[PDB]
């Protein structure tokens, strides 16, 4: 049982590491994409916003 | 693809909403507005109380001019002159997203495990329209859950509803959680799971949290959790957000789903106490009158469908008030559904798990999954010899207490001795053991070689000298 | 017997570590695409300011958002609480609004349009209105600082839409 | 005219400005014109029923009026379709929306507009005298339905000043016109139907000839007439689908009408996969049953309200194709679905409840409409026949029969079978119950059986008589013990057991025993019964039957095995096999009488 237990004294850093390098290389591209389509989403929602609709509601 | 482009291009829309400062009154649970300008039936509102905390509702009747609204988080603290509605001019709808699965949510369907909102791909309304039945497609597959009196004496096939029915204290969470962790197809594991509790205590909360997270199945599922000290209203929409989640995944995904609903006794019991605040005409024991319906539009959302292949299926965890099976919500939850497992209590005095009797529990769909393809021919009526052999020993016990040991002919002696058998070690079976379909039905056989062949009637011969002498 | 028991116990301890780790992971990933997501409708908002230091571009606007709260009200009379900087020039277009819901709608033009001697807060809200009736019992929250909020609550899947594409595994919508 | 709405609440509304509204005239509502029926009227208001989901309506939607009830469409195409509870086809439903939820406010015609149909004229010539129920027509359906007939609608008559030529035509292209003051009236291959006014009939006569299950104890012992009602009260799920499955797929009925109220909504997913793929023979072999069958389906989920117009639907077709002298048998679901829907309604509207909150005219309701069932001749003058025989199925709350839904339909029905939960728990299917269930028709079949089978009826009280003995004289030994028994008594419960084992367990489906004939099941009976007056016999001497028991051995085998000879083999075929049975067993017990 000391054997075991100690067996796994080293699977704690190793293991959050590796997980943690694992996603590393996809925060990059949310921050890499973020950026490219910005202005486009800004355009039509600030355009969506400045024209109302005026409309009646049907009776 | 441009469908795509065009399904999500009427979002790009704004749509300013009205402030009612005028409310005309408050009794019990519900409130009354004034002046509404065109109501909609069934929409939703969001209450701003005095102290500055919003609340949520649900618009009931309209007449003229008025709107009944029931609020869920109760009505305490309202008040005629600062309060404040706002008509959001829509039904309730819940935010769906693949990215659901492995998150925590509360009766409400809103984040409790420190996380961020869901950034939805669309908006769903959790009651959904019927499903053609002339696009529905029966089963004709088979679960192997890994418990002898499951997987042998009755079964599942994917697609199907069964209960369980089982009394307080007896571990039907214990089964539920064995069976979620312990099914696949038989010859994946690959079953996302959607998990309901509403009415449940802390305990068994951090027990349901605690199996799934050391099974490693907590990546593939989802929660939403209703405590005994949440708000009772909010109990009715909980089932509905859980199966609007599991509908989208199975119908929109291609991915088999098995639901869980925890406890529906709460769920009636918070039916009756709504209905009960209003006046509406009582059925038998004092449940509304339109229970069925209610329940009906619950359960009847699982199976198959022709163009797609996901499939939803349902175990819901009923108990019943005192061990009566004619009490009106088992009646009810087994007039709808298909079949139903029954734990028993008298076996759980013994220590036998899982306590499981086979007289009165049913499987509609056995019939169709079992045959020839998938397992033995002779699963078709070995049950059927089983069950009348067990019913003719819990007969001669029966018999064996009043005349005393006298009039057992050697039919009884061999019952009785089949009998204790059949429970101390076919029935009975480990809380992490397996058991294939062909171990389960080699098992089934050895107890059957109690009786010699002149007399197993219900078998065929066919299958009798084919097996029998193996 | 025993073995079977101290040595399955760790078993499930170090799974539940693998599980927990593997689960707090997502949370990060998850996190950071919301905040990317906040950067849009934060920089969004010092874009509205600009438009409303703008005269020659911010009177039609504020026309238009007038006429859709008296529309969406449909009374004869109304109340108006606008800002500071503003009541001069809704004081200069008290004609065209009467008339154009006159117009709108089929019933003759309103009767009086006043403006409350209230005001609202000069950084909180930028540019905009609230419309009520006579008796100030229902409102219309009109303001700039509103309009971006309820678009980011029905916009949701229209964005995904765009900074993702069409999504996998789904099929039939 | 259009009015307006101005309350909502559940599944009810009430609409101003309606003054020409007629009480249970038909409405659009709302914006997708969704389907009404008025109920009540004060002055302007006037509640309605939707037969769809309420939810989005909004105070001030517009409310149409039409003037006519709820009716059904009547013509060639009904069959093989199946329907919903206001008849809208499911097939063309989905074929056109593309999905598989039922898109509300959706409306298709009944029967399709656009097939061709094959017309061979009748007899009546221009210039003759037609009155509403007479036959200028036929067309061909499908290889089994040889000939669908058209009619003269009810209530319309006059002299024929023009009638179209063989060859082919669709649902529209007029095909007839009849004078009465004026050549104002044009018939095509169709007629529409109010669902709550029986459709009239020539006069009403005596159901004499007896509709063959297949079943061994329903034919036996509680048989059932051509043009009879009957009740089957479930007991919460004790195969009470075996006998409608059974009954839909044996009897001997020139077509079916099966019909779903509150039905489980897999049931139909089953039931229109496997006839497609099964077959029965009447003139050769016709692969299908679906061309003999429609469906009407309402499950659980559906609205409540339509529940109701699930039934009058049902029945409305099961009358048409009667009046073209065809025996049809309407198979009904669960009709306390229906009483349940009634008393939702009745208590949204708020009123006095009776009993368990059943309204007050549930006992007139439930009467009026097992009362279109019966044989009768039609209306007309090529002097057909026809009958209709409904066979419901009530489903009581727990299991007691104390249910008013349950103790109102005994009291019109003429045939009852009970239900028993033990002997479905023990898988002992069918699980009808022989000491409560009865049947009115057991006398008035005293001229079939003298035609075909004079010794039946002796038979039946014969055995009744052993079964009710054993079942006594067991309710002793349960606390005295099988001690003080003599061998007659003795030998009574061994037959009883014996029967109950053999003669009545169906065993459901196989190769042998799905459907009994009548000729083998009477032999059967005939066995049975020789077997016990023998047993009876050789021990009445005072030779004793527990030296027999083991002596004659092989008879009883005989017997219990007796059952599975292959049918469809011959009448003739099996005929001689059970003639030498028993007098191989007579044989047997005289030369064993040593």
């Amino acid at each position: 049982l000391k054997e075991f237990e100690q067996k796994n004294a080293g699977g704690v850093g190793e293991l959050e590491k590796k997980a943690e390098a694992g996603v590393q290389g996809e925060l990059a591209e949310i921050k890499k994409i973020a950026e490219k389509k910005k202005d486009d989403v800004v355009k039509i929602l600030i355009e969506t916003v400045i024209k109302p609709s005026a409309e009646v509601h049907i009776n | 693809f441009a469908i795509n482009k065009k399904a999500v291009e009427q979002g790009f829309n704004v749509k300013p909403r009205l402030n009612y400062n005028t409310v005309s009154g408050v009794n019990g649970p519900l409130v009354i507005l004034e002046k509404v300008k065109f109501p909609r039936y069934n929409e939703i509102v969001n209450l701003t109380l005095p102290d500055g905390t919003v609340r949520q509702g649900q618009v009931l009747e309209i007449r003229g001019d008025r709107a009944i609204v029931q609020v869920f988080e109760g009505t305490s603290g309202i008040d005629v002159k600062k309060t404040t509605v706002e008509f959001t001019g829509e039904s309730l709808r819940i935010p769906v997203s693949e990215d659901m699965l492995g998150r925590i949510f509360d009766g409400s369907g809103r984040p409790i495990d420190n996380g961020p909102k869901v950034f939805a791909e669309d908006y769903l309304d959790i009651n959904g329209s019927p499903i053609n039945p002339y696009a529905r497609i029966y089963p004709e597959e088979m679960i192997s859950t890994g418990v002898s009196a499951i997987d042998t004496m009755n079964s599942i096939a994917r697609g199907q509803k069964i209960p369980i029915f089982s009394a307080s204290g007896l571990p039907h969470n214990e089964i539920a959680a064995q069976i979620c962790r312990q099914a696949g197809l038989v010859r994946e594991e690959n079953f996302s799971i959607v998990f309901a509790a509403m009415g449940v205590n802390l305990e068994t909360a951090r027990f349901f949290k605690q199996d799934f997270e050391e099974n490693g199945s907590l990546e593939r599922t989802s929660l939403f959790l209703n405590l005994a000290n949440d708000p009772t209203i909010e109990r009715i929409i909980t089932p509905r957000l859980a199966l609007t989640t599991a509908e989208y995944l199975a119908y929109q995904t291609e991915r088999h789903v098995l639901t869980i609903l925890t406890d529906m006794s709460s769920y009636a019991d918070a039916l009756r106490e709504v209905s009960a605040a209003r006046e509406e005409v009582p059925g038998r024991r004092g449940y509304p009158g339109y229970m069925y319906t209610d329940l009906s539009t619950i359960y009847e959302r699982a199976g198959r469908v022709e163009g797609r292949n996901g499939s939803i299926t349902q175990i819901p965890i009923l108990t019943m008030p005192n061990d009566d099976i004619t009490h009106p919500i088992p009646d009810l939850t087994g007039y709808i559904t298909e079949g139903q497992i029954f734990v028993d209590r008298q076996l759980h005095n013994k220590g036998i798990y899982p306590p499981i009797n086979v007289l009165p529990s049913l499987s509609r769909l056995m019939k169709s999954a079992i045959g020839e393809g998938m397992t033995r021919k002779d699963h078709g009526d070995v049950s059927n010899q089983l069950y009348a052999k067990y019913a003719i020993g819990k007969d001669a016990a029966a018999m064996k207490a009043v005349v005393g040991e006298e009039a057992l002919s050697i039919e009884d002696k061999l019952s009785l001795e089949f009998l204790e058998k059949f429970e101390k070690t076919f029935i009975t079976q480990g809380a992490y053991e397996d058991r294939t379909v062909f171990e389960s039905l080699d098992q089934a056989w050895s107890l059957l070689r109690i009786y010699p062949k002149e007399m197993l009637n219900r078998i065929s011969p066919k299958i009798l000298d084919e097996f029998y002498d193996r | 017997g025993n073995f079977k028991s101290k040595l399955k116990k760790a078993m499930l301890s170090q799974q539940i570590t693998k599980s927990t780790i593997a689960n707090k992971m997502r949370l990060k990933v998850l996190s950071a695409r919301e905040q990317s997501l906040d950067g849009i409708f934060e920089e969004t908002k010092e874009k509205l300011s600009g438009i409303a230091n703008n005269r020659d571009e911010y009177k039609p606007i504020l026309q238009s958002l007038i006429v859709e709260a008296l529309l969406k009200l449909l009374e004869p009379k109304a109340i108006v609480k606008a800002l500071e900087r503003d009541v001069d020039l809704i004081e200069s277009m008290k004609d065209d609004i009467m008339r154009e819901y006159g117009e709108k709608a089929q019933r003759a033009p309103l009767e009086e349009i006043v403006i409350s001697n209230d005001y609202l807060n000069k950084d909180l809200v930028s540019g905009g209105v609230v419309v009520s009736n006579a008796s100030d019992k229902i409102e219309i929250n009109n303001t700039l600082e509103e309009r971006l909020k309820l678009l980011s609550e029905e916009a949701l899947p229209a964005i995904r839409l765009e900074l993702y594409g069409p999504s996998k595994t789904r099929k039939f919508f | 005219e259009y009015g307006a709405i101005y309350s909502v609440s559940g599944p009810v509304v009430i609409a101003e400005n309606m003054i020409g509204c007629a009480m249970y005239e038909l409405v659009k509502v709302g914006h997708d014109n969704l389907v009404g029926e008025v109920i009540r009227i004060d002055g302007d208001k006037a509640t309605i029923q939707v037969y769809e989901e309420t939810a989005g309506l909004t105070v001030g939607d517009p409310v149409l009026r039409t003037g006519k009830p709820l009716s059904v469409e009547l013509g060639p195409g009904l069959m093989e379709t199946i329907y919903d509870g206001i008849q809208r086809p499911l097939k063309a439903i989905k074929e056109e929306s593309q999905s598989i939820y039922i898109p509300r406010g959706i409306d298709t015609p009944a029967l399709d507009r656009t097939i061709k149909w094959q017309f061979t004229p009748g007899k009546f010539q221009v210039g003759d005298h037609i009155s509403g129920g007479d036959i200028y027509g036929s067309v061909f359906e499908n290889s089994l339905i040889s000939s669908h007939k058209i009619l003269l609608p009810p209530r319309s008559r006059g002299t024929i000043t023009w009638i179209a030529p063989a060859g082919e035509y669709t649902l529209d292209e007029k095909i007839l016109e009849v004078e009465f003051d004026g050549k104002k009236s044009d018939f095509t291959l169709y007629h529409t139907w109010p669902v709550r006014v029986p459709r009239p009939v020539t006069e009403k006569l005596s159901a004499d000839y007896p509709l063959l299950t297949g079943q061994r104890v329903l034919d036996a012992l509680f048989p059932c007439v051509q043009g009879g009602t009957t009740c089957i009260p479930g007991a919460f799920g004790c195969g009470k689908t075996v006998i409608s499955q059974s009954l839909s797929k044996y009897s001997n009925s020139d077509a079916i009408i099966y019909v779903g109220c509150g039905e489980r909504g897999n049931e139909m997913a089953e039931v229109l996969m496997e006839f497609p793929e099964l077959y029965t023979e009447m003139s050769g072999t016709k692969e299908p049953i679906m061309k003999r069958t429609t469906l009407v389906a309402n499950t659980s989920n559906m609205p409540v309200a339509a529940r109701e117009a699930s039934i009058y639907t049902g029945i409305t077709l099961a009358e048409y194709f009667r009046d073209q002298g065809k025996n049809v048998s309407m198979i009904a679901d669960s009709s306390s679905r229906w009483a349940e829907a009634l008393r939702e309604i009745s208590g949204r509207l708020g009123e006095m409840p009776a009993d368990q909150g059943f309204p007050a005219y549930l006992g007139a309701k439930l009467a009026s409409f097992y009362e279109r069932a019966g044989k009768a001749v039609a209306l007309g003058s090529p002097d057909r026949t026809g009958s209709v025989s409904i066979v419901a199925a009530v489903s009581p709350a727990g299991g007691d029969f104390s249910d008013p839904v349950t103790t109102a339909t005994l009291g019109i029905t003429q045939v009852f079978w009970g239900l028993d939960k033990k002997l479905a728990q023990r898988k002992h299917f069918p699980s009808i119950n022989t000491s409560v269930s009865y049947s009115k028709y057991t006398n008035v079949l005293n001229k079939f059986y003298d035609s075909n089978y004079p010794e039946f009826p002796v038979l039946r009280d014969r055995m009744k008589e052993i079964l009710s003995n054993a079942e006594e004289l067991e309710q002793v030994v349960q606390l005295v013990g099988k001690s003080a028994l003599s061998d007659s008594d003795k030998i009574t419960l061994d037959v009883a057991t014996l029967i109950k084992e053999d003669f009545l367990q169906q065993n459901g489906y196989s190769t042998y025993d799905a459907f009994c004939p009548i000729w083998k099941t009477f032999d059967m009976m005939r066995a049975f019964i020789s077997y016990h007056d023998e047993a009876q016999k050789a021990v009445a001497n005072g030779a004793n039957w527990s030296k027999l028991a083991d002596s004659t051995g092989d008879v009883k085998h005989a017997v219990s095995s007796s059952k599975f000879f292959e049918p469809s083999r011959g009448e003739k075929e099996v005929h001689g096999e059970f003639e030498k049975l028993l007098s191989t067993m007579q044989e047997r017990f005289a030369e064993s009488t040593d």
